[PDB]
This record gives C-alpha cells, structure tokens and sequence, in this order.
C-alpha cells in the first residue's frame, strides 16, 4: 500500500472522559507491553516565587511514599511485576510512566492510583530528598545545555511564570515543607488536568472499568473555588552571557518567540527549523549535508553541535538554535545561523521545502514509533491540543505548506524580531545585541 | 493482521526476512558478522572507519549523491556495530524505500573506499573516540575486554591511538571482501514487502556470495589493568566466563543478572530487591551504583559485577557485592525472588522487542547468528523454563571461574583480584 | 551560467522580481530626487508650479 | 598526419623542452587544486619537483638538453582520471542544486 | 534471547556504538640493537644545564 | 614526558613497575597525563615537608673536605626531623599490561619477585644476571657467550635483544627477562629465552661461566665506581641504605663469596615465583604467562 493509506490504518485514540472529568487515552496494537502514565498539567508554570521546586520534587517523591503501600513496597510490588518506571517534569507536564507486560495491568493503574493519589509525605525522606535534589542540582550544572536552556527561559520570558526553572533555587529548595506541597497536590494535581496514556497491549474497555475502580474520584472541586489561571507570558528579547574562559565549549542559544500549541502553525515553523536542522561532529555527512549551515559549519570548522529547536507552551514558545561551539567562531556560526535563517526566509525554495515536508514526516513517524515517546506524544497532545491529532491529520496539515506559505509565516515570526539570547562558556566572540539586531535584519531586503 | 516473519534463506546464502506491517517506517537493515572480533591484531580499527564509512562513496553513487539522497528522502543511515556485529539501518518513507534500498546496497556491497576520502574520515575517527570515551563506561568495557580475552573478541570496539594515521584503504577493502559475504549476511525488513525485497537482494547481491574469512575462537585471559583516571567517581567491574548465546547456562545466567539487578527499573529510585543493591546498601552510605552486566556472544561469553563507587568505601562495596554473589553461590535464595527476575527479564526483552529498531536489531541477530526466528512467546516458555538450580551452578561458575578486573578512577581503595 | 540556469534558480529569481524591482524604483525615484528632471517633476502636482 | 601535428603543437608549446608534462602546466583552479589534494603522494612529490625545476629552469632562462625532454609518447596523463572525477562530481553537484 | 539488547538493558549503548552516517629510530639491526634492553632499573636525570640520561 | 618517552623501553618498564607492585612501589616514576594541571604547591610542601628530613636523607661529598660540610650540615640542614610515611611494604601483584604501539619491534619483559637490597640473595641474583648477559660488551658484536643470546640465536634467524633485568630495591627486588624481537617470530625468542632460563634452573651451567659472570659483575661494580658521579651516586646509595661504607674490595669478596648453587636456587625462585609481564608492538605472535 501507499503512505496516506498507511497512516489511515495507524489505529486511533479513543479518549474518554470519567465521571470526574479525567481523560483516559489509548492505542491498541499487536505488542504485548503496555505502557500507562498519567499527565498532570502541572510544571514550573502555575508555580509563584514560592513552592517553586514543589513540580521537580513530586516528582521525586511521589515512589518514595505512599499511605496504602509504605516505604519501598511500591518498588517490591513493581519489581514483582517486573516493569519499568520512568518520571519526567517539563514547564507544563508532569507523568508518571510504566512500560509493563500487558497482563500486569490492575497492578499497573493501582499502584498509579496509589502515586498521584494516595502518595504519603515523611519529613526523614522530605529531608533526604532535599539533600539529594540539591546534590542534583549540583551535578546539574555539567549539563550545560540544559543549563543555557534554563538561562534562555529565565532571560526570555523575564517577569512571567516562565522564567523559573523546573527545580526551583537552592534558595527555594531548603523551605520546601510538608504542607507547600500537599497544597500543591490539592491544587495542580486535579483530575480534569490529568489523561490516563496506555498505547498498545491495552483494551479501552478494561482500562475504563480500571480508572472507575481505581482513578474516579481523585478531586474535582477546589478548597474555596479558587482556580488556578494561565496568563500570556511576556516575551522579552534579551541577552544574558555567562562569561567562564577556563571553561573549554561555549553552548550559545538564539531563539524568538513562537506560536506555540494551540496555533496550527507548529508544522509550519517545525518545517522551516527542520530545513535548518541540526549537526554534531559525530555525524560523518560530511561537506555534503543537506542543511547548509551544517555544510558551511563543517568547511570552515565553526561549531562541534548545533541543535534547532521548537519548544512550545500554550501561546509561548521558544524556537531557535543552540550551539556548543568553540572561543574562535561564535560571530561566525551567529553570521551563518541569521544568514541561513533568513536566507530561508527570502529565498525559499520547493526542493527544501519537500527536503523539510519529508524529514518532517520521517521524524513525526521515528519519534511516534515507541510506545513510550507516542504515550508521551498522547499525554502532550490531550493536555495542549484538546483532541489528539492523528498522523493522517499531520500529514494533511504538512502537505498544504509550500514554500510560499513558509515566506509569509516565516516573515511573521523572524523577520524583524528582538530574540533571547543565552551563553554559557567563552562568550566574548559572540557579537553585542545590536550586531544580532543589525545581523538579522538584511541589507538588500 | 501483522503476519509472522518469514525468516527465509536465499540459494546465494543469505537470511533474508521481511513483513508488511502498513507501517508509516519502512526499515530495511542489512546485518553482516564483520565486527572487531572478526577484525584481526595486523588491521585493528577497520571496523571503526568501516563503520564511519557508510557516508562515503561507492560503486553506484558517489557520496554527495548518497547523502543528499537519504536526506531528500528524508530517511536516516544508521550503523549499529557490536563486537561481534554490524548492522547497517535504514528507515524512511514507505514510497521512497526503492531509492533507501539501492543506496544502502550500494553503500553495502561494493564501496570504492577512495583514499581522500577515508583521509578526511580519520579526524572523524579521532573525534568519535573522543566522543565515546567523554563516556566513562564504554572505556573500561573496551579494556575490561581487551583483559578478559586473548585474542579475538579482545580487540576493542574503538580505534586505538597507535592505528590513527595508519588505516589504509587497501586494508579496509581486504577486510570488507573477506568479511562481506553473503552466507553470514541476514537481511531484515520491517513495513518492506517479501517479493519487493527478494528481488532488491536478488539485483543487487549477487556479489560476494561466499562463506568469509574464518574469524577467530576467543580464549579467556583474565588479570587486572588497574588504571587511574582522576575523578572521585571509580568505575570497577569483575567479570569472568558464561556461555554463548544459545545455550542453558547463558538463559540462566541473564536471570542471573536480573536477579542482581541488570539496571535502574525505577527512575531516582533505590532498587530495592537487587540482592547486590541491598548487600552494599547494608554497608555503605555514600552515592554508588551496583550493577551485574551479562554479554554472551557466538563462542564466549562474560558475566561480572559492575560497581560505580566513590574512592574510600569502593573497597567495602565491591567485598560486600562480591560476599553478595558467594551468598547466591551457596544458594540462600527466595523463589519468588526467581521468579521475579524471570518476569523483569521477560519484561525487559518485551522492550527490546517493542521498538521497531530494536526488533529489527532483534530478528537481525537472530537471522544472522542462529538463522531461525523462535517466536518471544517461545523466549518467554524458555525464559520460565529455566529454575533455580540451574541459577545455583551459574553463580557457583562465575565464583569459580577465573576473574578479570577493569578499574578506574582514585585507586587508593581500589581492591584487587587476589584481595577478592 | 549552465549552472546557474535551472528550475530552483528560476524560482529563486521569481521570488526576488518584486523587492528588486522596488529597489530599482528606489534608484529611478532618487536619481530623479537627486538630479531634478524638469519633465518628471513637472507631473507631480505637490511640485506643480514653477519649482 | 593528426599525430605528427599534435606532437609539432607539444614541440611548439615548449614544455616539453622545460621538462613539464602536460598535467603540470594547468591553471589551479578550485577543481585543480581538489585533484592536488586528491593525488597519491609519489605524483604529488615529483610533480612538485617539476614545478620546481621548471621554475629553476625558467629563472636560469634555459632548459635540458634533448636527450632528457619529455616526449609525446612519454606523457603520461596522471591527472586526468582524478581531474575527470573531480568534473562530474562537481557537474551533478551543480545539476542538484539546479534540482 | 540473541539480541544485543536483550542480552543487558543499560549496557546496549555502551556495548553497541551506533553512528548516524547521516542526519536522522627503528633498530633495524641485530648488532645495533646491542644496547636497548634493560640492565638496570629506571634512572631519570633531569638537569638545570644538563639534559636528560637514562642509566640502565 | 614526550621527550623521555621516546625510548621506548622506559615505557615498558614503567608499565613493569605498575604491573609487578600493588601499592608503594607501583607509582610510575614519571607524572601520569592527568595530574599535569592537578599537582599542587601544597601537595609539594606535603611531600617535602614528609619525606625530606636530616634523618632521612643523606649528604655526601666529592673533592671537598668534611670540615665545610659539617659546618653546612650544622647551618642549614639539620632541622627536620619528622621522617613521615615509610611506605607501604611494595605488595607483589603480577599480570600483565599489554598495549600496542605499532613499531615493528615488540618489547616484552617477563618478571618475577627476587630479594632486596641487604639480603644474601641479591648477590646470587645479580650474578645470574650477568650470568644470562645484561651488556653490550663488545659493541656491534654477537654478544656470544650470554646463555640468554646463545639460546635464542640456535633457534632464531630474526634480528633480536634479549638480555637479563636485576631491579633491586630495599623490599622486594625484580628480576626477568627483557626481549626486543620483530613481531613475527616473538614466541621463538620469549620461549627460548623462558627455556634457557628453565635450564639453567636444573643446575645445567658451567663454573667457568659463573666466574665470567662473577668477573663480568665485579666489573660492572667498577665501571659504576670509576667515574666521579659514578661514585658519588654510588657513596649515596650506600648511604641511604646501610649508613655506614662498604669498600668495594669488601663488595668484590662478597660477589666471589656467591656459591654455583645460589644462582640455580635463584632461577628456581625465578622460575617458581608469580610472573609480571609488560609488553608493546604488534602482539600478534607474542605469548602469555598461560604459555610461559
């Protein structure tokens, strides 16, 4: 058969809403593992100044303590059933994932039921935990990319929700009592705010029978009807530089302000960064890679990795470009990376754009291949974009863009705009803000 | 309905298996037993700048044809090297798998292996190693086995520093015609129809169909190389002989390493039935991280005790894991404990198996190692066949095998294999 | 020229026909700015009279 | 007859008398200068020590005497199937970014 | 069973080297080499005017 | 570093030393390539303020009289007195650290525990030692009657250098076998080197050649005595390790008190001690201490 036939017989996400208004989504296929997790949308956005590590550390803690299964018993009864658990926390999720055989499933959504329920809170592992979230977050600061990430999120959306971190400083880390964070599980972990992901191995029967038995009735009504509230973050257009010339690879990000979710325009701006795509010095393309700010990077040595971007919040997003580069070519990869991007902007072509529509639908299709990354794509998807959108509605959205349309929307969100801009590293070589402003915008158009 | 996969066996000499699943992800990967024990001591590295050489040219296309190729199909050219295997991958668009077909069999087949090009690929070479060894694990599982084999499978998987700036094309092209050939190639094919593939190999493998250079039987050495590194994190791992893959005690000896806790199951967790985890846990304090690792391949196989400890009490954690499996060795045992580690090990090839690269991995070894596809069920009856007696004698044979230590990090504390 | 005629160059050269285009009026309606041409100012009804 | 006028054009071209074949008198362009970085290293060395010497001998303003020109029949074309390749990659380089 | 991840779950990319291709005086002599043995163990001189000697 | 390494025999036995000692004696004598940007000024006065003491060292004098350097000694020496850590015994390990570096010749060494310094069989292991031939004596020449040259050059055609290593210390000594080969025929030369070795531990050698190597030992004691560097470094080390002289006719009547027994008894320690082997080359052809 054919693609779009192909993805026609992809099988769809029935989702269904309890009698307390969680979402319970699955994708039943011909494997035998089973993989649920609930999304809860909740992050480091709908936090203030205080709880602010309240997110990072439920996440932490919601294995360690529980009221019907203390102390460690949640991992003896996980490791009798022998599945895996994973827990990430961005800006506005928080899951909870078990990849699992299928015939573990009552074992499976009980002992969710038991987490993002009935999760108890011990000062000694309160204490214990403080301890090792901030040796951490310690170890965190290696991670330079995320680093620079958290640097563009606090120097982008400066003044917002936005512009903390997930983990919260270590200022904020050492008051963090007991009863901050049963507030903020009685406030930002309400059901309606919470999808019940399951990819294959699973019958949506079964699991709705399940979630009435175990995941009704968590919370629905608030303490004194007061209800959390999202707000449009400021985009601020700034620079913040942290200088360390002892430090040997400067991570350098340049990003503007995108769309966002809920703005059908992500697979149009995912089109244009993925025509600009992305390198490491690890990939033996060459000279003859496609992208040509990869090509131009590897002929005259500028930069080891860049990494093109779409992150995306309800409105707000951030897309852009970070590099770790050397000490000796930030002004060159800053030249090329405004000069490719706006030399996509004036001069778009249909040979890139099919080149961009094909890695796009090759990508959309390797990262919904997993049942892991497609239930983090069916949480992401029932939280942001209120249905799930299918990958035959993904390829209809891809094979309207042309390279026309692209020019225009393009001239929208680039041209013109005031970026963040994040360093960590030897950030001399990097040009002023006004030579990023003059190098944006050009000199013939 | 995804239909069983065929597994079948050309007249040239090849496994060739392919399944329609309509899938979005046409993945076609060629699997060729050509990796760094097959690879000899006179041309050690080929297998690195072979495996760095899926981008350059070849007989058919020159090289900014092949990637522009791939990349106007929007597809992804991956290469996959074990010691034992390599496996070149690539997945893409169901229209364009033709065009991926005849690249990756061209890149595959007949490379011209031109000598600029291969001169370019050695500071890429130079960067790979230096990329992989930021990594503190895959150097010390290098020369973890460069210690604990004689010969064959004791060549490293990376280059090594006196090989770069040596590597000659000819050499390359001598190993790629001796090891190249068809009767230990298997070719597998996820979303690619039988016939469509059946012909893609029929038209373009008729070359090299013969059997191969004859590699090597491994023999064990075992001693220590006990090197310092200079951070506070020390890396050391005991290991000593398991048997190949395809047998009874190596079966058991992958339960064994469930049981003493083959990973982290839990994210920031504990892991808190590992007999190994607890057994240090009970004596130490500070940050660690032990973990058993299991690796059989065609002829011999290695089973140890990986621990990642801080420089003072790396002495008392790696005694304490050590006194942990002599405990497993005399037999104090819990049969729901068994049992356990045969549910995590059949959960944990159920995520092998549930990723399209990992299944095609999957059916890639099996086509290429046994030639026969048992079905996972099959490997889950096995996997429940095997009791706690046969767990008993696989630890009283790794506690009276003879050893092989890799270690670095602040040796101060360090013990060594006669103070085990 | 052979390789710089082709379908992506034609293309190229179709979506920058009408920035050019302005430039090449930005050069006409400053030279004409700059030199004061008695038949073209003499049109424009702003500059209508006698300058 | 085309033989004996394509060796009286190498006579009259006079690189043969300097002692030059007919691969080192090329203008280094971009293509030239990939098939310098693309030939073996033997061709590369004594081709330089022909640029040399023939920079010696035209600084001196003479050349070898005849026993020790380089012949019609003795020209051996090294770079062409380099310079050949280095052209047609270069030609389905450009009709690509025609595509 | 016969996989290279099934085998060890963590221990896959550090048994397994991926590599995306694309984007997703010699003493040649035995009387000369009278002399390049060890007879006595290692003596390091380092000098302020002097340069380095090895007495083996 | 990068200059003294260029020999390539300090390599292995610096990888000889790190094979054959668990701790105290295994530290390579040469920086390792990470603490160069990791060795600290405090981490030089710990060391100095340790193990640079009056009590420890020793001062000795060439050319000058003793009554300026007691008086130096009296000034500006005897301070210290605090003789800090004494090591850690030198633990015998044994294995082998075997790299490969791509020359044509392989340089192998095949070790095991002797005596110290002070004992009575450092002696015996040192005549065996210039017993199996440790010297080019006449240079360019066959280097005949070595036991060890004999033995390999009646089976081997190849370009060679195998000769004896005595490394004596105050706690435990090394003595082995050093052997420079092509790697082609490495097994031949390291087997027939192994296999003189197990020959002469039998008894099967001649007194004559214990008295060549009594005399080739006695003169290699004076060609360390001879020049003044020579016998100053040699006046220092007797320092350091008796504290009171030794005359070399007293060193020379010591060598000739080594009994024909002594040096059989000392290929059977030899032979029947833990082996250390450190190699480098191509190690395609090199053997094991399984085949050893």
């Amino acid at each position: 058969a054919t693609f779009a036939q192909a993805l026609q017989s992809v099988p769809e996400t029935q989702v269904s809403i309890l009698d307390n208004g969680l979402r319970v989504a699955s994708e039943q296929s011909s494997h035998a593992t089973c993989t649920v997790g609930v999304w809860i949308d909740a992050g480091s956005r709908y936090e203030t100044e205080k709880n602010n590590g309240a997110g990072y550390f439920l996440e932490h803690l919601a294995f360690k303590g529980t009221k019907n299964r203390p102390g460690n018993a949640l991992e003896k009864e996980v490791e009798s059933i022998g599945a895996h658990l994973n827990a990430y926390s961005t800006r506005e999720h928080t899951a909870y994932l078990i990849k699992a055989l299928s015939k573990d499933l009552p074992k499976v959504v009980e002992l969710l039921a038991d987490i993002v329920q009935n999760s108890s809170l011990e000062d000694s592992q309160i204490e214990k935990e403080r301890d090792v979230i901030l040796r951490e977050m310690q170890e965190n600061d290696a991670s330079m990319q995320n680093v620079v990430f958290d640097y563009l999120h606090a120097t982008a959306f400066q003044g917002t929700p936005l512009a903390q971190a997930v983990e919260g400083p270590s200022e904020n880390v050492r008051r963090l009592s007991r009863t901050d964070l049963t507030d903020y599980l009685n406030r930002h972990y309400k059901a309606p705010r919470m999808v019940l992901a399951a990819a294959g191995g699973v019958e949506h029967q079964q699991l709705l029978d399940l979630a009435q038995k175990h995941l009704s009735s968590v919370s629905r009504v608030y303490e004194e009807d007061a209800v959390p509230g999202l707000t449009p973050c400021r985009f601020t257009g700034s620079e913040i530089r942290h200088r360390d010339d002892a430090l040997p690879l400067a991570h350098v990000a340049i990003a503007v302000e995108g769309p966002g979710w809920a703005n059908p325009d992500n697979v149009t701006l995912q089109v244009a960064n993925a025509i600009i795509g992305h390198y490491d010095c690890t990939y033996g393309g060459g000279v003859h890679l496609s992208s040509p700010l990869a090509s131009v990077a590897v002929a005259n040595k500028l930069c080891q990795s860049f990494q093109t971007f779409n992150i995306s919040y309800s409105d707000t997003g951030l897309l852009g470009a970070h590099f770790v580069c050397d000490a000796m070519s930030i002004d060159d990869m800053v030249f090329f990376l405004q000069g490719q991007w706006m030399r996509l902007c004036t001069s778009a072509t249909e040979s890139e754009v099919t080149r961009g529509k094909n890695i796009l639908r090759n990508a959309l299709v390797s990262h919904l291949d997993g049942t892991t990354p497609v239930c983090e794509d069916i949480g992401r998807s029932l939280l942001t974009y209120g249905r799930r959108i299918p990958l035959a509605e993904w390829e209809s959205r891809i094979q309207e863009v042309d390279a026309q349309m692209l020019r225009d929307i393009c001239s929208k969100y680039f041209y013109d705009q005031c970026p963040a801009v994040a360093g960590y590293g030897p950030i001399e070589q990097l040009p002023d803000y006004n030579r990023i402003r003059s190098g944006m915008f050009w000199l013939r158009f | 309905q995804p239909q069983d996969l065929e597994f079948t066996k050309l007249p040239n000499g090849l496994v060739i298996a392919s399944l329609e699943n309509y899938a979005p992800l046409s993945r076609i990967g060629l699997f060729v037993k050509a990796g760094s024990r097959y690879e000899d001591s006179n041309n050690l590295g080929t297998s690195h700048l072979l495996r760095l050489a899926s981008s350059l040219t070849t007989k058919g296309a020159s090289s900014f044809k092949i990637t522009r190729g791939i990349e106007a199909v929007g597809g992804k050219l991956s290469v996959t090297a074990t010691r034992e295997n390599m496996a070149y991958t690539v997945e893409g668009i169901r229209s364009d798998i033709e065009i991926l077909m005849e690249f990756l069999l061209n890149v595959t087949t007949a490379p011209e292996f031109r000598r600029w090009e291969v001169a370019a690929l050695r500071s890429q070479l130079k960067i790979d190693k230096a990329v992989a060894f930021q990594n503190s694990q895959t150097r010390i599982i290098e020369n973890l086995h460069d210690v604990a084999y004689k010969n064959a499978l004791a060549n490293p998987l990376y280059c090594p520093d006196y090989r770069m700036g040596k590597i000659t094309s000819e050499e390359l092209h001598y190993f790629v015609q001796n090891h190249f050939t068809s009767a230990r190639m298997a070719l597998v094919g996820l979303g690619v129809s039988h016939s469509v593939l059946k012909q893609v190999a029929e038209q373009f493998l008729n070359m090299r169909g013969g059997l191969g250079l004859a590699g090597a039987k491994a023999k064990y050495r075992g001693g220590e190389i006990r090197e310092q590194n200079g951070d506070n994190l020390v890396h050391a791992a005991i290991v000593a002989e398991s048997a190949a893959i395809g047998n009874a005690e190596a079966n058991a000896f992958s339960v064994l390493q469930h049981l003493l806790g083959a990973g982290p199951h839990i994210k920031r967790g504990n892991n808190t039935t590992s007999l190994l985890s607890q057994s240090v846990a009970k004596g130490s304090h500070q940050p660690f991280d032990v973990s058993a690792f299991n690796a059989s391949y065609s002829d011999s196989g290695l089973f140890g005790i990986y621990t990642i400890s801080q420089a003072a009490a790396a002495g008392e954690v790696i005694n304490a894991a050590y006194n942990q499996v002599k405990a497993v060795a005399q037999g104090n045992l819990s049969s729901a404990d068994v049992q356990a580690a045969k549910n995590k090990l059949k959960a944990g090839y159920l995520m092998s198996v549930e990723t399209s690269e990992g299944f095609l991995s999957e059916i890639g070894s099996q086509a290429l190692a046994a030639g026969s596809y048992m079905p996972p069920s099959t490997v889950l009856q096995q996997i429940d066949s095997v009791a706690d007696a046969d767990v008993v004698k696989a630890a009283k044979k790794f506690v009276s095998g003879k050893k092989s230590m890799a270690a670095s990090g602040n040796l101060g504390h360090t013990p060594f294999l006669d103070e085990l | 020229l052979s390789r710089f005629l082709g379908p992506r160059y034609r293309e190229l050269a179709r979506n920058w026909i009408p920035t050019a285009g302005m430039w090449g009026t930005v050069g006409a309606v400053g030279l004409v700015w700059a030199t004061d041409w008695r038949l073209i100012l003499d049109w424009v009804p702003y500059i209508n009279g006698k300058f | 007859w085309l033989d004996g006028f394509r060796k009286w054009y190498y006579n009259a071209a006079g690189f043969n008398k300097l002692g030059l074949m007919r691969d080192d008198t090329l203008h280094e362009t971009e293509d030239v200068k990939e098939a310098i970085r693309r030939l073996p290293e033997d061709l590369y060395n004594d081709r330089m020590f022909r640029i040399k010497r023939a920079l010696d001998l035209t600084m001196r303003h003479q050349i070898l005497p005849k026993d020790q020109w380089t012949k019609y029949e003795e020209d051996k074309f090294y770079l062409e199937p380099y310079l050949k390749e280095v052209i047609r990659e270069r030609k389905e380089r450009e009709e690509w970014a025609k595509k | 069973m016969l996989s290279v991840a099934a085998r060890s779950g963590p221990f896959a990319p550090v048994l397994s080297a991926t590599s995306r291709g694309v984007a997703g005086r010699p003493f040649l002599c035995r009387e000369s080499l009278s002399g390049q043995a060890a007879a006595r163990p290692l003596v390091a001189t380092v000098g302020l005017n002097v340069p380095a000697s090895v007495r083996f």
